[PDB]
RNA sequence: UGCU
């Protein structure tokens, strides 16, 4: 729900490469910004399977 | 096989023998067009073997 | 709803439902394209 | 100078990506090194016992 | 791909003369006298018609059909 | 009395290209690898058996590769085309089969056909489906006839194996050491081991160093150990010159200082000095016989040849210790080019050895303790091992051969489909063994040895300048021969056996050594007769035309090279100031009576190697032929490569200009092939109205680039206009751009996969979510069809889904979550086609072909086929564009200020030639070192009525008054590049950040921000904008508020210090997230930073 | 891998 008006019309609309869950009634920004990884960072995370990580 | 945009550009490059003095400029918008300031040309060609 | 497709070599209109092995009759080619839409599209001559 | 306890950092330094496309995840090298250290400690304890 | 309708520099209608130029080529007319008979005085249209490559048939040979 | 010149001489190049040239090299190499080398490897590894349970064996009889097939059908093979492979993202390989015979229970059982793997088949190969096909069949199979081919197709991507350039093996190299000690080295490489042994004079005496010895030992001890114990004989072998003896004296003294005088003592010393892997004596003898100098064979522990070899090496070292005659590594006469054939042969041999070892291990583990049921190999014959090995080696590009200890990277690269010229130029590239190890500048410099072999001007501009090269228009790479008849002829021509005479004869001035592939073949006298007879026999044909023979007088050594990988070039034989080829022969060739093979057989044209032309004399033209000439140059313009062949009149421009022109032609925009519409790639650029150049070169006519041009000819006027063409920029015409000039099409591919997981569940495409309010699909699912897949013909906007894919989360009712393929794009795109294929894994692959028709605008880059790259500065209307008396307005206006500093007279010559051609209805030639002269085009202009200098009377369009100076108008072939301002434009808002460090991402595709590097930080510091630097590097990048405890100085959380279990001394503080991460990493490393806070006052 |  919206913290200002209490409406449940929360839509995820990316505004110029900016992911943002904003209400569709009053435009109140609920949440903004997402943490992704970066390529060198992706490169350096190594792939480990569940067969080994789970136990 | 010709692209839609290339075909539209080639068709736009084709001149029309209509007299421009008898027509007027289309106002801002109004994509439907009016009888005074629009001309319609249909092109329907279906190629088939002889 | 009858979903229609076109073969890569026979170019024949084939009707297949969902979750079917992609194939075409009177041949064995496994390339199936989708026909062009019927909706009205507006283009600009610019 | 002689260490008897290793300081495992928080997860902010060890980012983990949940790759749902396969049965595995992308983990950094520090996590694997700490896992190997714990395994070696357990093996040493088993041999001592 | 296909002969353009308008010329880049001036803009004279040249797409309608492509088949005529091909006919002149099939005939005994050379490039120079063919372009001269087609009515192209300025060299822009001559270049447009001479430097053009006909690939529409090469693409239709691959078209679905 | 001028020497007569054969005008049709250039007709020898098309005939040569009919059977060789640009792409035939890799095709022939792959054909040989799959026809002879694979059979030889199978014969070498024909028998494999296990130690346990004797009388059991697995014998291979004959291996086949068969035709390319696809394993899609249910245990059924079906011919598959390369285009179908590209579309379905599979590999274009053929099933490798073999017939074998084994013993299950002592009863011999044979198999006539058993698959063991799959070998990726190269296109246009012997077994490929494209070879021996007409253009009609190519069209039926959806393949371009002009496609060069010769590349592999694996998983849908086109990979090309570049030609590796390394140093020649089994050759002595005398060079300076690190500190500067002139020593020698030799890398003996046989079919099994490769060992590099060196010899240094660090302390006036010759110490030999090998990787298997603890410490370098004197050479006299090795002499005494190899059988020759007489110091007199050793000195006679080293040399009889006064300076030679004076330089070798110290070695004899150091040897006499010790008590080593017999072979037994020398071998004992060597054994004591040998590293761990009389027993020591046996190991020393074994290392001296096999390990050291593997290329020098010993009949039966007879080290005479090896002694003579080391003596010749020491003699060369002594001779080099005086006059600084140091050999250079960049001399391509000692280089070898390994094509894809040798690489694939080595890889297949390694994989077959691994498979044999695995089979032997499985047998040893199964047969002795399984059961009375007799075990056979068929039940464990892995058929996917070789397939996966080849697939990975071709895709990843990293080759790791443990049997040879070879770890190479970047062997395979993605074939650049930017244009036909780009592909044809990338197919003929050459990578070096250095691979950007040091900025030596030596191998990067252009050596005179590249004459006629590699293109001097074609080189990528950047960090890889000098290391990546392209072959010339006319060249060939030799293969390996049997070397039997060569040795036979050498022995019959009077070559004395080296074992018959002592080494004293090696010091004579008239006695010349003769070497065969690094091995001492013997000695000879009057080497002129030997060389003449060998060349005459090779021309007659009894010796392979590719066997090279060179003579070096400084060392008195005649080398006979017969190994593969050597670069050769055809040359016309000249005898007594008259070439052998005549007008009659050229007329016969033109009419079809003879061919290039007939010319080779009739002793008219012959292949020369680098080392052979080093001694032979060549003539450029007929008028240059003098009394001392042995060969004649076929054509000078062949010196340039494929990419450089497009340059019209290149000998009138500068070298950097040609380099930039080739670099930009490798990216030029244009048509790819006749199947470019059915081709679906991740990124393709096409031109609307491509036109062939007016000034086309003979190289263009040969490569058939006129059929697939990559540019348009526009009426360019060289002048300054509006000052929007200050620095290399150009002004375009609005009306020209509106009439279709420069129109480009960008085709992108969006692929989606619907695969089945382990559980009996599959990803499904949901229908369009219709809005109950309007009973129509929502704006996001508006372009979707009834099946949830976007239909062709419509336009796609930003943040719109193409495939409403939903995948299960379990891998009781399945729970599907949506993961649609959204379209990220600033501009709209139109869907041309939607292909749906099904793989063998029941996976549905959906590929939608997005198209974007873009118009030339401000910021687009353009080239003029002369390296005069520019950017669109302004687009002025036609009424603003000037006009001449005829009324022609220029489409492009370039800056004349770029001509003085760049000396691009070739551009002016091309413009004048194109003007004359468009006026007279002809096509002038800009062939290098020739072509149409300026006088002919001036005559054409003055005949047609235009100025004989290109400059014409032009009137200003703005003011309407004539200009005081004439403008230089003419048709120039401008080509548009892939660099688009629409794609290079970027603007980053807050956007996302990285998980590890809370900072913007790197790439634009991932919505990355710019980087204020160390240089930017230094500039800001120099300016002194402290608040600006702070707002940039702290506030707007990684701003964060942490909690620090004023008691212990550690980092807290939520205003609480877990260390002291208190919250009275905890306070907030602004700090970069990167600095906080650094503090955390240091605390983990046990370097605890204790922060002592204080008031800001 | 390309670009400046
Ligand atoms: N398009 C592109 N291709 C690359 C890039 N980097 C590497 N490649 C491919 O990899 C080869 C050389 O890259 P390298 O510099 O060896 O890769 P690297 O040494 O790891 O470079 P770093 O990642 O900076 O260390 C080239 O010949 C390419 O085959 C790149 O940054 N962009
Ligand atoms: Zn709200
Ligand atoms: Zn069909
Ligand atoms: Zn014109
Ligand atoms: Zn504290």
């Amino acid at each position: 729900r919206c913290p200002d008006c209490g409406s449940t019309e929360l839509v995820e609309d990316s505004h110029y490469s900016q992911s943002q869950l904003v209400c569709s009634d009053c435009g109140c920004v609920v949440t903004e910004g997402v943490l992704t990884t970066t390529f060198s960072d992706e490169g350096n995370l190594r792939e480990v399977t569940y067969s080994r990580s789970t136990g | 096989i010709v692209q839609d945009e290339i075909l539209a550009h080639r068709l736009g490059l084709i001149p029309i023998h209509a007299d421009p003095r008898l027509f007027e400029y289309r106002n801002q918008g109004d994509e439907e067009g009016t009888e005074i300031d629009t001309l319609q040309f249909r092109l329907q060609v279906r190629c088939t073997r002889n | 709803q009858p979903m229609i497709y076109i073969c890569g070599e026979c170019h024949t209109e084939n009707e297949i439902k969902s979750r079917d092995p992609i194939r075409c009759r009177e041949c064995g080619y496994r390339i199936m394209y989708k026909k062009r839409t019927k909706r009205l599209v507006v283009f600009d001559a610019r | 100078l002689i260490l008897t306890r290793l300081l495992v950092p928080p997860l902010c330094i060890r980012p983990s990506v949940v790759s749902d496309l396969k049965s595995g995840t992308n983990e950094d090298d520090l996590t694997m090194k700490l896992t190997e250290i714990i395994f070696l400690n357990d093996v040493i304890k088993k041999h001592r016992i | 791909m296909i002969i353009p309708v308008r010329c880049f520099t001036c803009g004279k209608i040249v797409g309608n003369k492509w088949e005529a130029y091909l006919g002149l080529l099939q005939a005994e007319y050379t490039e120079g006298d063919a372009l001269d008979a087609l009515g192209l005085k300025r060299y822009c249209c001559r270049r447009m018609l001479l430097a053009h490559v006909d690939l529409i048939e090469k693409l239709l040979n691959y078209a679905p059909l | 009395a001028p020497i007569p010149t054969v005008e049709e001489k250039w007709r020898l190049l098309p005939a040569f290209l009919k059977v060789k040239g640009l792409v035939k090299q890799h095709i022939d190499s792959f054909n040989y690898f799959i026809n002879v080398e694979i059979k030889k490897i199978m014969k070498a590894n024909e028998k494999v058996t296990s130690d346990a349970d004797p009388m059991w064996y697995l014998k291979y009889l004959n291996i086949y590769v068969g035709l390319p097939d696809v394993e899609e059908s249910f245990n059924v093979t079906r011919p598959v085309s390369p285009h179908e492979c590209r579309l379905r993202d599979m590999t274009y390989s053929a099933p490798i089969t073999v017939d074998i015979e084994y013993t299950r229970g002592s009863q011999r059982i044979i198999r006539n056909a058993l698959p063991i793997g799959r070998m990726p088949i190269m296109l246009r190969s012997s077994n490929c489906v494209l070879t021996g096909k007409t253009p009609a069949e190519f069209a039926k199979l959806n393949e371009c006839p002009l496609d060069p081919g010769g590349y592999f197709i694996v998983k849908g991507v086109e990979k090309v194996i570049l030609i590796q350039e390394q140093l020649s093996k089994n050759r002595i190299i005398v060079e300076a050491d690190r500190k500067g000690a002139v020593g020698a080295s030799v890398t003996s490489s046989t079919h099994e081991k490769k060992s590099r042994t060196n010899m240094a004079v660090k302390q006036g005496r010759f110490y030999l160093r090998h990787n298997t010895l603890s410490e370098d030992i004197p050479i006299v001890i090795i002499f005494k150990a190899m059988g020759v114990e007489s110091d007199q004989e050793i000195v006679q072998m080293i040399g009889t010159e006064e300076h030679v003896m004076a330089a070798f004296g110290p070695s004899l003294e150091e040897c006499q200082k010790a008590q080593i005088f017999t072979q037994m003592q020398a071998l004992k010393y060597i054994g004591n000095k040998v590293r761990r892997q009389k027993t020591k004596i046996e190991e020393a003898r074994e290392l001296l016989a096999s390990t050291i100098l593997t290329h020098v064979p010993v009949k039966e522990f007879n080290f005479r040849a090896k002694c003579i070899y080391t003596a010749v090496m020491v003699r060369r070292v002594i001779l080099a210790q005086g006059d600084n005659k140091v050999d250079d590594r960049d001399y391509y006469g000692n280089k070898r080019l390994e094509l894809a054939g040798q690489l694939l042969s080595l890889l297949f041999e390694d994989l077959f050895k691994k498979f044999n070892s695995e089979m032997k291990k499985i047998a040893d583990q199964v047969i002795p303790k399984q059961r009375a049921a007799q075990f056979d190999v068929v039940k464990h014959m892995r058929q996917d091992q070789i397939t996966n090995g080849m697939v990975n080696a071709i895709s990843t590009g990293n080759w790791s051969l443990k049997r040879f200890k070879m770890d190479r990277q970047g062997v395979t690269q993605v074939l650049s489909r930017l244009s036909y010229i780009s592909a044809l130029g990338m197919m003929t590239r050459i990578s070096s063994q250095f691979e950007k190890t040091r900025k030596v500048s030596g191998p990067r410099s252009l050596q005179p040895s590249q004459w006629g072999m590699l293109c001097p001007s074609d080189t990528p501009e950047g960090e890889a300048c000098g290391l990546v090269k392209n072959l010339a228009l006319m060249t060939h790479i030799t293969t390996d021969m049997e070397d039997g008849p060569i040795v036979k002829l050498a022995s019959n021509l009077g070559v004395e056996d080296v074992n018959l005479l002592c080494g004293e004869e090696l010091s004579y001035p008239n006695v010349f050594l003769v070497f065969l592939n690094g091995n001492i073949l013997g000695v000879i006298r009057d080497h002129k007769k030997l060389v003449n007879t060998f060349r005459l026999m090779r021309r007659a044909g009894y010796i392979n035309e590719f066997v090279s023979i060179s003579t070096n007088l400084t060392d008195r050594c005649v080398y006979i090279s017969s190994d593969g990988g050597r670069l050769c070039r055809p040359y016309i034989i000249v005898k007594k100031q008259k070439p052998a080829v005549t007008n009659k022969h050229m007329e016969e060739l033109a009419q079809g009576y003879r061919n290039f093979e007939d010319f080779l057989h009739e002793s008219l044209v012959e292949y020369l190697d680098v080392n052979e032309e080093n001694d032979c004399n060549i003539a450029l033209y007929e008028h240059t032929i003098n009394k001392d000439t042995t060969h004649l140059e076929i054509e000078p313009f062949t010196l340039l490569g494929v990419c450089a062949g497009l340059i019209p009149y290149p000998h009138h421009n500068q070298s950097p200009r040609n380099t930039y022109q080739c670099a930009m032609g490798k990216q030029a925009m244009g048509t790819i092939g006749y199947n470019q519409r059915n081709r679906i790639d991740t990124l393709m650029y096409l031109l609307a109205y491509p036109q062939k150049p007016m000034v086309k070169t003979k190289t263009i006519e040969l490569i058939e680039f006129e059929k697939l041009p990559a540019g348009q000819n526009a009426t360019v006027a060289v002048m300054s206009y509006s000052g929007y063409d200050i620095e290399d920029a150009l002004v375009l015409n609005k009306a020209s751009l509106d009439r279709g000039f420069g129109r480009c099409l960008v085709y992108k591919n969006a692929k989606c996969t619907l695969k089945r997981y382990t559980n009996q569940t599959f990803d499904k495409v949901m229908g369009p979510m219709l809005d109950a309010a309007t009973r129509k699909p929502i704006w996001r699912h508006e372009i979707l069809d009834a099946d949830g897949i976007c239909s062709p013909g419509e336009k796609v906007e930003n943040k719109q889904v193409l495939v409403n894919k939903s995948m299960p989360t379990v891998t009781q009712q399945p729970q599907y979550k949506d993961v649609p393929i959204t379209y990220k794009g600033a501009t709209d795109s139109y869907i041309e086609k939607v292909m749906i294929s099904s793989n063998a894994e029941d996976a549905f692959l959906i590929k939608m072909l997005l198209r974007q028709t873009r118009r030339p605008e401000i910021g687009d880059k353009f080239s003029s086929r002369h390296g005069q790259k520019g950017v669109c500065g302004l687009i002025v209307p036609q009424e603003d564009m000037p006009f001449c008396d005829s009324g022609i307005c220029p489409d492009i206006i370039m800056n004349p200020h770029g001509f003085p500093s760049r000396m691009t007279v070739g551009k002016l010559i091309e413009l004048l030639a194109g003007k004359a051609g468009v006026l007279d209805g002809r096509f002038h030639y800009g062939t290098a070192f020739g072509g149409s002269k300026v006088k002919d085009v001036c005559e054409d202009l003055v005949r047609h009525g235009y100025n004989y200098l290109g400059k014409d009377y032009v009137t200003s369009g703005i003011t309407g008054e004539p200009l005081e100076a004439y403008i230089y108008f003419g048709p120039v072939y401008y080509q548009k590049l892939k660099h688009m301002v629409l794609d290079k434009m970027h603007a980053r808002a807050r956007g996302p950040r990285a998980v590890l460090t809370r900072q913007p991402t790197e790439g634009r595709s991932r919505d990355g921000g710019l980087r204020l590097g160390e240089m930017e930080r230094d500039c800001l510091i120099g300016y002194g904008a402290s608040m600006l630097l702070l707002e940039r590097l702290m506030i707007s990048s990684d701003a964060f508020e942490v909690d620090v405890c004023g008691q212990c100085g550690l980092l807290g959380y939520s205003g609480w210090c877990h260390y002291c279990k208190s919250s009275c001394h905890v306070s907030s503080l602004r700090i970069p997230y990167a600095c906080k991460l650094l503090f955390q990493e240091l605390q983990s490393m046990n370097i605890i930073p204790r922060l002592k806070l204080s008031k800001y006052n």
